[PDB]
Parts: C-alpha cells; sequence; structure tokens
C-alpha cells in the first residue's frame, strides 16, 4: 500500500547509514582540537587585537 | 540608459541660456548630476554638482553666481541655466550621472553633450605627455602626477581614468585606482600610490585610441588633467 | 573639519536620505490596522472576506471610514503554528471566525471529536498565548441562521452534556457565547467583542470598525499613561 | 505481516547503528581536552550599533568581504549596511514584510530572503540603472521558508517548512534536487565551507548531513529533546554545533559520526536561536531568547563570556569571515557589532 | 515680628516636610526603578515621566538642607535657594508638556508620531531646562543675610520687585494653568464624543479610567498650585491699591499666608507618584 513504501525508503535510508567507517573519537577529538589550536594566532576575537588594526575602533 | 543634452547653439557675450539635459532608462532621482564643459581644444573642466535630492549643490570658482542647477525629478530633467556669459564659456558641455555609496562606480555614464558657442588651494593635475605613439598589440603606460596626495586615510585613492573616442563622450575606465568599470576589457589596469599614479594598457586595438584624462575626487572643484592622445 | 572626503559625505548623504524614506514609509504603515483572521477549518472566514467588500498568508487590504485595514489569513499555512505565531505579535486585534451549528457536525478522520470541542481548544491556544497576552480578539459566531434549525433538531446536549437551558436560539447563543468568553485567562488585560453573523449580515465591517477604534484609542491612552 | 517485518527491520538497524557508535567512542572530548589551558574572561564591547529597522530583525548575513550587511526586518524592510561606518547602502521594500531569512551571495551582487510566503525573492544589487530589481521569485516550496543560503551566484539552497530542503537554479527558476527524508519542520542551514556538503535541523530534534550533488541523506544526528533552531559547521568542516529549542548547544561530529559535546548551563532554561563558531573554532557564539549571547568555550564547554547589550529576543548572530567582529541582531529593531 | 509665629512652626514645619521628604524619596525611586526597569517603554510620554520624578527627586535632596531654618547658617542657604525653586517649577513644565504630549497624542495622533518624536521630546526638554534655569539664575547671585537666612523681608526691596514678580508668577502658573486645563478639556470633550458614538466603548468603559485619572490630575494641580500664586497676585494688587505698607498684621498675616501655602506647594510631589501609580494600571 503506501505505507510499505514509506518503510522500504527509511530501511534503505538506514542501510545506506549503517556501513559508514567511523574514526574513533580520540582521533577526531584530537584532530579538532590540533585546529583549533594552530590557528589561534589568526583569531582575533579569541586574542584581541591592538586597537591600530581593529577597524571597527577607529571612529 | 541615455542622458540628451539640449539647448545649445549661438548666444552674444552677456546673455542668458538654460541647458536641459533628459534622462531616461535610469533611477535618476536616486544619481547625482555633474556638468562638465570641454573647450574646443583644451580638454575638460568641471563646472558643477547637483545631489541625489536637492542638497548641496557645488560650482567651480570660475562659475560661481553666473550658473545655476536646477534638477526635477519627476520629469528626469537637469537644468544649467547660465547667465551673463562671456567669451570663455564657448564649450561642449556633458551631462554625467554618478552615484556614491561604498563600492559604487561614479562618473560611470556621459551624455552625448551640447555646443554653446559664444561669439566675440587647489589640487592640480598634470599629464606628462600630450602625444605618444602607439602600434597595435604593444603594452603602453601613461601617467599622471598629482600635486596632492590622493591617498586618503580611510585607504582609497581616489584618481579617475577617463577616455575620450574620437568624436564621443568619454566613457569610464578606472575608478579609484585599481578597479575596472562595469564594460571595461581587462587590458587596462591602474596603479601607483601617494602622487603618482600609471595607467597600464596591454595589446592595443582601434579601439583603444583616443584622449586619457585623469581625476581627483578628494575635495571639489575636481579637476582634470591635460590630456594624454595617443595616435596609431 | 570632519576628515571625510567627497565620497564619504554624497554616502552619508546617501544614508540619510534612505532614512527619511524609511521613516515615512513607517508611518504610513503605522497608521493602517492589522487584523489577524483565524478560526477552524470551513468556520465561514472566506464568507467573512467577502462580506467585508474584498498560498501561504494570504493578505487582503480595504478601506472603510478613512481607515486602512490588512488581514491576514494564516489558514493555507500548514506548519507548526508555534513557529510563526510570534510575528504577528505586534497585530492590533485577532478575528477569530467560530461556525455556530458545528457544535453538531465532524470534520477531520478523527470521528469521535466534536469539532466545536476542536474549535475552542484552538481559542484557548490562542487567547491565552503568551506573544498575545494584551492583543484584543474578536469573535465572530458565524451561521446564526442555520443554528435555529440545528436547535429545533438537536440540542446543546450532544456538544455540552452539562446543557441547562432549552432549545430557544437566545438562550443556547448567549450560553455558547458564555462558554467561549469564559476560557480567556487574561480578563485584566485583554477585551473579547462577540458579534453574531450572517450570510446578509451587512454590520460586520460596522462592528469591525467600532471594536478597532475602541482597541487603538485604548491603546494611546495607555501610551500616554493615563489608562 | 510486512510492515512489522520491515519495522523490525529498521529497529535492528537502528540498534546496530548505536552499537557502532557507541563501539567508537573510546573517550570524551572533555578528557581529552583536560591539560589544554582555558580561554579566560572575554569581554567584547558594542563597537557599533546600526538602528532604522522599525520592527523585528529577523535574519542577517555578512558580506564576504567582512564589511557589508544584509539584514531583513518585518517592516518589510531589507536594509544592507556599511558596517564600517553605518552607513545604509541599500533599502529593498519587500512585497511581502513576513521575510524570516535572507543571505548575501558570497560574491556580492545577488541578495536572497524570503519567509511567510513560500517564495524565495532573489534581488540584483549591481544593475546598470542604479535600482535593486527582483532578479528572481523562486517558488515551489509549500511551507514557509526559514533559512536561505547562496551556494554560488547561480544556485542557492533553501529550507522550507514543509519538512524538505531544496536546491534552486536561479537562471531557470527550478529545483535541480530537492532533499527530503525530515519529518519537522526545517530550521536552518549551514553549507560546508568546500561547499560540497550541507546540514539542516528540523523540529524533530534531529540534524541531518546531505550530500550537496547527489541529494542523498548521508549521516543523521539525533540527541537532542526539542526544537534545533539554529546549526553552523566547524570552519574545517568535521564538526557542528547545533542550538535546540531545549537550552543546549550541541557539537557533533562528522567522521566521528557522534554527538561531541553538550552545552548547557542550569541557569539557562531558554531557547536558543542562533549559533555560530568563531574563526579558528575555539569559540561557539549562542543567542538565546533570554536577551543575550553566550560565548562558549567550545573545547571545554566552560562558558567564557557573555554579551548582554538587547533589549530584547535574540535573532540570527553573524561572525565575519576574517574573525574581526561578531553582528548581533534581534527583536528590538537594532543590530549590535562587538569587538 | 515678623517670625512671632516661629513658636508653632517649629512644631509643625519640620516634622511636615520630613514627612513629606520620607514620602517622596519612596515613592519616587520605586517609580524611577519601575520605569528603568521597564524598558521597553521609550516614547516621548516615558521622557517626561522620567524627568519629572528625577526634578522631584532633586527636590528630595533639595529638602533637607532648608529644612535646617525652621528650629530655634552661612550663605550657603542661597544656593539651596536654587535647588529648591528650580525643581517645583522644573516639575510645572513638565506637567504643562506632559499634557499637551497626551492631548496630541489622542487627539490627533498622526502628528504625535510624526513630529512628537524622541528627538523633538529631548529638545523641548532642554528648552524648558534652560527656560528654568534662565529664570532661577538671579536668585543665585544675591546674598540672604541676617537673624534669619532665609528671610524675604531682607530679599525684598520695592524698587523692582512689584512689577518683575507678577511677571514671574504669570509666567510660571498662569498660563501653565491654562494650558493645562485646555489639553485635559479637549482629552475629556474627544472621550465624550467617543463614549457617544461607539456601542462598544460605553460598555466596556474603559474610558472611565481615563476620565477619572483626567480629573484627579487636574484637581491635585489646582488644589497644590493655586494658593501660593493667588496669595502673591493677591499681595500685588493690595500692594497696589494700598501703596504704603503696614508690617504689623497685614504684611505679618501675608508672612502667614505664603509660609502656609509653600506647604501645599512643595506637598506636590507627595501626590505626584501616587498620579504615577494611579494612572498606568497594572504596574501598581
Ligand atoms: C523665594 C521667594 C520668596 C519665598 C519665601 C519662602 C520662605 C516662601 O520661600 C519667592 C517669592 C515668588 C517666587 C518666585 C515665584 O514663584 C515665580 C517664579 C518663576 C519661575 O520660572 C522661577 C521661580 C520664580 C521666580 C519664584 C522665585 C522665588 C520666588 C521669588
Amino acid at each position: 500500500t503506501a505505507s510499505i513504501a514509506q518503510a522500504r525508503k527509511l530501511v534503505e535510508q538506514l542501510k545506506m547509514e549503517a556501513n559508514i567507517d567511523r574514526i574513533k573519537v580520540s582521533k577526531a577529538a584530537a584532530d579538532l582540537m590540533a585546529y583549533c589550536e594552530a590557528h589561534a594566532k589568526e583569531d582575533p576575537l579569541l586574542t584581541p587585537v591592538p586597537a591600530s588594526e581593529n577597524p571597527f575602533r577607529e571612529k | 540608459v541615455q542622458l540628451v543634452e539640449s539647448g545649445g547653439g549661438l548666444v552674444q557675450p552677456g546673455g542668458s541660456r538654460k541647458l536641459s539635459c533628459s534622462a531616461s532608462g535610469f533611477a535618476f532621482s536616486s544619481f547625482g548630476m555633474h556638468w562638465v564643459r570641454q573647450a574646443p581644444e583644451k580638454g575638460l573642466e568641471w563646472v558643477a554638482y547637483i545631489s541625489s535630492g536637492s542638497g548641496t549643490i557645488y560650482y567651480a570658482d570660475t562659475v560661481k553666481g553666473r550658473f545655476t542647477i536646477s534638477r526635477d525629478d519627476p520629469k528626469n530633467t537637469l537644468f544649467l541655466q547660465m547667465t551673463s556669459l562671456r567669451s570663455e564659456d564657448t564649450a561642449m558641455y556633458y551631462c554625467v550621472r554618478s552615484i556614491y555609496y561604498y563600492g559604487s562606480s561614479p562618473f560611470d555614464f556621459w551624455g552625448q553633450g551640447t555646443t554653446l558657442t559664444v561669439s566675440s588651494s587647489d589640487i592640480v593635475m598634470t599629464q606628462a605627455t600630450s602625444s605618444v605613439p602607439v602600434t597595435p598589440g604593444e603594452s603602453v603606460s601613461i601617467s599622471c602626477r598629482s600635486s596632492k596626495s590622493l591617498l586618503h586615510s580611510n585607504g582609497n585613492t581616489y584618481l579617475y581614468w577617463f577616455l575620450q573616442r574620437p568624436g564621443q563622450s568619454p566613457q569610464l575606465l578606472i575608478y579609484r585606482m585599481s578597479n575596472l568599470a562595469s564594460g571595461v576589457p581587462d587590458r587596462f589596469s591602474g596603479s601607483g600610490s601617494g602622487t603618482a599614479f600609471t595607467l597600464t594598457i596591454s595589446r592595443l586595438e582601434a579601439e583603444d585610441v583616443g584622449v586619457y584624462y585623469c581625476m581627483q575626487h578628494l575635495e571639489y572643484p575636481l579637476t582634470f588633467g591635460a590630456g594624454t592622445k595617443l595616435e596609431l | 573639519g570632519c576628515t571625510l572626503s567627497a565620497e564619504d559625505k554624497a554616502a552619508v548623504e546617501r544614508s540619510k536620505m534612505i532614512d527619511r524614506n524609511l521613516r515615512e514609509d513607517g508611518e504610513k504603515a503605522a497608521r493602517e490596522v492589522k487584523l489577524l483572521l483565524l478560526g477552524a477549518g470551513e468556520s465561514g472566514k472566506n464568507t467573512i472576506v467577502k462580506q467585508m467588500k474584498i498560498t501561504g498568508i494570504v493578505e487582503t487590504h480595504f478601506t472603510f471610514k478613512d481607515l486602512h485595514f490588512k488581514m491576514f489569513d494564516v489558514g493555507a499555512q500548514r506548519s507548526e503554528r508555534k513557529k510563526w505565531i510570534h510575528c504577528f505579535e505586534g497585530v492590533t486585534a485577532i478575528i477569530f471566525c467560530v461556525a455556530l451549528s458545528d457544535y453538531d457536525l465532524v470534520l477531520a478522520e478523527d470521528e469521535e471529536m466534536n469539532r466545536m470541542h476542536a474549535s475552542m481548544k484552538l481559542f484557548d491556544s490562542i487567547c491565552n498565548n503568551k506573544w498575545f497576552t494584551d492583543t484584543s480578539i474578536i469573535l465572530f459566531l458565524n451561521k446564526k441562521d442555520l443554528f435555529e434549525e440545528k436547535i429545533k433538531k438537536s440540542p446543546l446536549t450532544i456538544c455540552y452534556p452539562e446543557y441547562a437551558g432549552s432549545n430557544t436560539y437566545e438562550e443556547a447563543a448567549a450560553y455558547i457565547q458564555c462558554q467561549f468568553e469564559d476560557l480567556n485567562k487574561r480578563k485584566d488585560t485583554k477585551e473579547i467583542y462577540t458579534h453574531f453573523t450572517c450570510a446578509t449580515d451587512t454590520k460586520n465591517v460596522q462592528f469591525v470598525f467600532d471594536a478597532v477604534t475602541d482597541v487603538i484609542i485604548k491603546n494611546n491612552l495607555k501610551d500616554c499613561g493615563l489608562f | 505481516s510486512e510492515l512489522d517485518q520491515l519495522r523490525q527491520e529498521a529497529e535492528q538497524l537502528k540498534n546496530q547503528i548505536r552499537d557502532a557508535r557507541k563501539a567508537c567512542a573510546d573517550a570524551t572530548l572533555s578528557q581529552i581536552t583536560n591539560n589544554i589551558d582555558p580561554v579566560g574572561r572575554i569581554q567584547m564591547r558594542t563597537r557599533r550599533t546600526l538602528r532604522g529597522h522599525l520592527a523585528k530583525i529577523y535574519a542577517m548575513h555578512w558580506g564576504t568581504d567582512s564589511r557589508l550587511l544584509v539584514s531583513a526586518s518585518q517592516d518589510g524592510k531589507l536594509i544592507i549596511w556599511d558596517s564600517y561606518t553605518t552607513n545604509k547602502v541599500h533599502a529593498i521594500p519587500l512585497r511581502s514584510s513576513w521575510v524570516m531569512t535572507c543571505a548575501y551571495a558570497p560574491s556580492g551582487n545577488y541578495v536572497a530572503c524570503g519567509g511567510l510566503d513560500n517564495i524565495c525573492s532573489i534581488y540584483n544589487l549591481k544593475t546598470r540603472e542604479g535600482n535593486v530589481r527582483v532578479s528572481r521569485e523562486l517558488a515551489g516550496h509549500t511551507g514557509y521558508l526559514s533559512c536561505c543560503r547562496f551556494l554560488d551566484d547561480n544556485q542557492i539552497v533553501t529550507s522550507s517548512g514543509d519538512t524538505t530542503c531544496a536546491l534552486w537554479d536561479i537562471e531557470t527558476g527550478q529545483q535541480t534536487t530537492t532533499f527530503t527524508g525530515h519529518t519537522g519542520d526545517v530550521m536552518s542551514l549551514s553549507l560546508a565551507p568546500d561547499t560540497r556538503l550541507f546540514v539542516s535541523g528540523a523540529c524533530d530534534a534531529s540534524a541531518k548531513l546531505w550530500d550537496v550533488r547527489e541529494g542523498m541523506c548521508r549521516q543523521t544526528f539525533t540527541g537532542h529533546e526539542s526544537d534545533i533552531n539554529a546549526i553552523c559547521f566547524f570552519p574545517n568542516g568535521n564538526a557542528f554545533a547545533t542550538g535546540s529549542d531545549d537550552a543546549t548547544c550541541r557539537l557533533f561530529d562528522l567522521r566521528a559520526d557522534q554527538e561531541l559535546m553538550t552545552y548547557s548551563h542550569d541557569n539557562i532554561i531558554c531557547g536558543i536561536t542562533s549559533v555560530s563558531f568563531s574563526k579558528s573554532g575555539r569559540l561557539l557564539l549562542a543567542g538565546y531568547d533570554d536577551f543575550n549571547c553566550n560565548v562558549w568555550d567550545a573545547l571545554k564547554a566552560d562558558r567564557a563570556g557573555v554579551l548582554a547589550g538587547h533589549d530584547n529576543r535574540v535573532s540570527c548572530l553573524g561572525v565575519t569571515d576574517d574573525g574581526m567582529a561578531v553582528a548581533t541582531g534581534s527583536w528590538d529593531s537594532f543590530l549590535k557589532i562587538w569587538n | 515680628d515678623l517670625y512671632a509665629h516661629h513658636s508653632t512652626a517649629r512644631i509643625v514645619m519640620p516634622l511636615h516636610y520630613s514627612l513629606v521628604f520620607i514620602i517622596g524619596l519612596v515613592g519616587n525611586l520605586l517609580a524611577l526603578v519601575v520605569i528603568v526597569q521597564n524598558r521597553k517603554k521609550i516614547n516621548s510620554t516615558t521622557l517626561y515621566s522620567t524627568n519629572l520624578v528625577i526634578s522631584d527627586i532633586l527636590f528630595t535632596t533639595a529638602l533637607p538642607t532648608r529644612i535646617a531654618y525652621y528650629a530655634m547658617g552661612d550663605a550657603l542657604c542661597r544656593i539651596t535657594a536654587l535647588v529648591f525653586y528650580i525643581n517645583t517649577y522644573a516639575g510645572v513644565n513638565f506637567m504643562t508638556c506632559l499634557s499637551i504630549d497626551r492631548f496630541i497624542a489622542v487627539v490627533h495622533p498622526l502628528r504625535y508620531n510624526k513630529i512628537k518624536r524622541i528627538e523633538h521630546a529631548k529638545g523641548v526638554c532642554i528648552f524648558v531646562w534652560i527656560l528654568v534655569f534662565a529664570q532661577t539664575l538671579p536668585l543665585l547671585i544675591n546674598p540672604m543675610s541676617k537673624i534669619t537666612c532665609m528671610e524675604y523681608p531682607n530679599f525684598e526691596e520695592t524698587k523692582s520687585l512689584p512689577w518683575i514678580l507678577l511677571g514671574a508668577c504669570f509666567i510660571g502658573y498662569v498660563l501653565p494653568l491654562i494650558i493645562i486645563l485646555i489639553c485635559y478639556s479637549q482629552i475629556c470633550c474627544k472621550l465624550f464624543r467617543t463614549a457617544k458614538q461607539n456601542p462598544l466603548t460605553e460598555k466596556s468603559g474603559v474610558n472611565k479610567k481615563a476620565l477619572n485619572t483626567i480629573i484627579l490630575i487636574i484637581v491635585v494641580f489646582v488644589l497644590c498650585f493655586t494658593p501660593y500664586h493667588v496669595a502673591i497676585i493677591q499681595h500685588m494688587i493690595k500692594k497696589l491699591r494700598f501703596s504704603n505698607f503696614l508690617e504689623c498684621s497685614q504684611r505679618h498675616s501675608f508672612q502667614i499666608s505664603l509660609h502656609f501655602t509653600v506647604c501645599l506647594m512643595n506637598f506636590n510631589c507627595c501626590m505626584d507618584p501616587f498620579i504615577y501609580f494611579f494612572a498606568c494600571k497594572g504596574y501598581k
């Protein structure tokens, strides 16, 4: 009928989502932390810049 | 987009006239407008300016008091009413469209101009040579030296490069020393700093021959240059 | 003097002209009335729009006695109500169309629920909403002409088993109106105007004008601080 | 029966997915970021206040040059600001004042909007007439259009309240791909930095990572308890944070396929409306319903700072592509640019 | 002896004035905090109400120094005579212009939303402030020498007062009274016209509260400010008809009358926050 096709679609979607190579949370978290660390020098909100470089403070 | 001027002809010295610039095909009520005259041989000279609504009106010091600008938004019309003409005002007058916002392209469209013949401190900008010979295909370089540093404190340099083809109104080529105008092929490039500016052209064509003018937009009056001419 | 170049001054001129146009357009908009039109399905909203000389939001404009009304019908918007009702927070009134005979009818696939109970459930959900704590409501009990036949045939014991009155139109209408207005939990901050309409009732726009004038004067007296 | 057979198969698959997800969580992010030094305090002051709107401001978006803003408000107006000098570069009148989203093209030529009329309007900014015309009106959605993002000057990705997202070709105006699979109203989009993936969060406590090329739901993340109102990708495109209606942000990971971090505070019970990372991804800025935006240390779930300059509910946030400033729109008709 | 009644004054006056100060403090700081907490209201009426309560708060701070000479002493009195006599009249013009606002908000609301903005409201607030500034400035540059610091007889000399005090009382009271009565009479007339027109207004009765509040504001302003200024004008006209002067009974009774009515003219500050709490409905 109608719901059979919906259940087939859901089962096929879950079949497609079940077969994915997942890396450990350790490695993904380490990659995230390393990206946050390597670009800390280029973050104006994190590390405040002097008032001479800030284009919003020059009035 | 179209600007058509009318009201020229022959006038006796000391008379009066009224030039009318009819605009068609753009939102005329939002554009600042300029009148820019050109002597029979001497090159472009700025005359007068009217703002987006009817705000600030500026005049060249040589025409202050004699000329006045009217602007009719519902009829899309510009008016330059002249009184007490001299033998120095015999010229071809161009109506010039210009809109000002961040990243805008002012002076981008020039009317065809009407001829008005009359019977018988400041930023001076110098173009080096009056004429340089060219051949189609070789790169060329034109120089323009200002008297005051055009680099403003907000980062912009305010020099504009125009080209006038023989028998036509001058079109905009480069605004603020780097930016190409929409519709200009990427053979022209602008560079320089302070009081020294260069327009470098790549491989020329038969349509690149003309007269090249530089202008400064720091403060009114806007002072054009001599006009470097090219010959084939 | 001000360190601005010529183009900077002209940009500030353009900004100020834009500000002037924004202010004038906002003044033009603030003098209009915005009525949100709500109700259950097939309650007679379209009948009301036809009476008042008129996908997504269906926005209908009409003028009356030098007052411009904009009526927003949102019955076509089939989504989560709580995700977009908060954008109608600043309307002046909520017109609420409720069918009268619908006390003895069921519309949806859910056949066990009498649709007047669903209608006043919707009324309770809209009236007591946290965005409409002070937005007045204008009830419209529609099709009062068809209500009398159902009164003669089937009393309110079907919809209200606790019915005490008789099988007459006046007492039944008064009881229905009382039952609706008692769903208000904000009686001090918000008023509920009720009006019985029909297909030929051309006094509808007059009642809307009276209620809107009342709400506007009350809002002005609240902004003055007097009320 | 066949229905119960398929449902039992789907339940077995969901259990297999949960077992595989639990088999990868060998540690937590809070266990790996224990020795890293904290951010400290972050006091950001209101540098600019943009006034000119006369009603609730419902969305905003920074230009790619980190200077120009677009901001849409149910005044009926879409204003394009110059954030350095607070000048209004443009003011566009909408045909339907019930706007709930806007987007600035990554080139600067076009501006999209849309709202409670199921129509995405594409406005052209750089015309020869100096005016701002409606370049296109993309129609086809059957619910309120909640979010909108320019993929390119020709392709756009919309997400509407009829439980679907779509990829429109602006030059023709037809849905070249319809992303379906959600069951609740879709409320937010976030394109990947490499612009080949995008995530969408529904009113279903579920976010989904779609591949924009094929049109297939790659991954599905659950874990929230209420509606999801905002999503933003992490700057490298391998994580994203969703703000939900139960006063909780959550950082999910794409390769690990799990929820990584939960940003919540016991004194906060108001729904979240806006999420945006900083340029380095170390800060997570979240706009709340209690009239302020909290700045979380994204690697420790601490609350590094507060931005409390608004009088009404905080609508969409924005962080410049330079990371220089944070613009915050709210229902009190003011934008505030912090730094 | 123009201060013969110093026996009863040292009883009645300090207790009453201290009651005025404490009631004004408690009822005005509360009004100020419930206004600044309700930051959604940013209209001109909010601005005038804030200016009024700030003026009355400054008057309550001005009171404990003036209360000194009520029991039985530098030139400081004169400076206090500033911060006293501005504030009450700083109230008056506000009680005027606010009323104008209310009038222009109810009868002609389109012009209210058009020209009566926050900008024009701040402008007319500064205008009122400098207008009272310039008028009260000559009081700062006059010494108040002796045994009694704030002595009006030592202040007065018949050279210039009999024709400048009448004009000062005029511009301070008579024109504001006429303006307040005109504005509130127009408000009441429009409310009555609406009650006659709309049936729902007569049914719901939203205008009866507004009528009560308007008549309350009018009667409290009149009862508070009329006796002082009518005593001043009556003494000026009596000086006209009685060119000579007797300080035994006539001027003595005049002193008692003025010292009596200044009690009410400052007691206005007690009832003003009660007016603000009665007027607004849900903030009380
Ligand atoms: C201080 C004195 C004698 C009073 C002695 C006692 C002990 C009663 O204070 C009183 C008597 C009449 C008063 C004025 C009068 O009200 C009109 C206004 C206009 C107004 O714009 C500014 C204030 C001002 C000039 C009053 C200033 C002070 C005055 C001179």
